[PDB]
């Protein structure tokens, strides 16, 4: 007697990496790298229409 | 962060983050479309004081 | 009052583009700093 | 882990044949008939 048991294939996916900027939603907001929030109190914006 | 629980070690990432209302005035309004269910079933209950 | 007001001394030291107008005081239950301009302040000097 | 190991061994043969292609949409999609093709005086019924 022969009986043996078959692995006849792996599959996978990808975990596909959305980059914000590659992205329709981008012209909404200035997305700005300011690494310094941590030691930051407060900030102010003021307007002058 | 570390979490170090009993069933093993965590790694937590958190960012602070800001954003602002640039707009002096009604930006981005939205509106309805459809209705797509009617998840209440519209009354034949009393009500039971 | 003047935390708030300095940022209108900031404002004072412009750099920003406001793109689209239309009344403020229509959203005055939307700003955290409300100022006015009536032709004149005598602060702002 | 950016893997190669699903499948990439070595191109086989093609060769052409009559058929129909409609394009529903962006994908594109072949058309069969299966009664006068092979159907055609079998005695089994057409699914």
């Amino acid at each position: 007697d022969v009986e043996f048991d078959a692995l006849l294939g792996s599959y996978c996916n990808t975990l596909s990496l959305v980059r914000f900027l590659e992205l329709g939603l981008s012209v909404a907001c200035v997305c700005t790298k300011f690494p310094e929030l941590a030691y930051m109190n407060e900030g102010r914006v003021q307007f002058e229409v | 962060a570390r979490h170090e629980t009993g069933g093993g070690v965590n790694f937590t990432l958190t960012q602070p983050r800001g954003n602002v209302d640039l707009g002096v005035g009604y930006t981005a309004v939205a509106a309805t479309g459809t209705v797509r269910n009617p998840v209440t079933d519209m009354g034949n209950l009393p009500q039971n004081f | 009052r003047d935390p708030p007001g300095y940022r209108y001394a900031a404002a004072i030291l412009p750099t920003g583009s406001i793109l689209s107008t239309i009344e403020v005081a229509s959203h005055r239950r939307l700003f955290d700093f409300f100022a006015a301009v009536r032709s004149d302040e005598n602060s702002l000097y | 882990n950016r893997e190669t190991l699903d499948e990439l061994e070595s191109a086989p043969q093609t060769t052409r044949v009559r058929a129909d292609l409609v394009a529903i949409g962006d994908r594109l999609v072949f058309l069969e008939a299966l009664e006068r093709r092979i159907y055609a005086a079998t005695n089994v019924p057409y699914p």
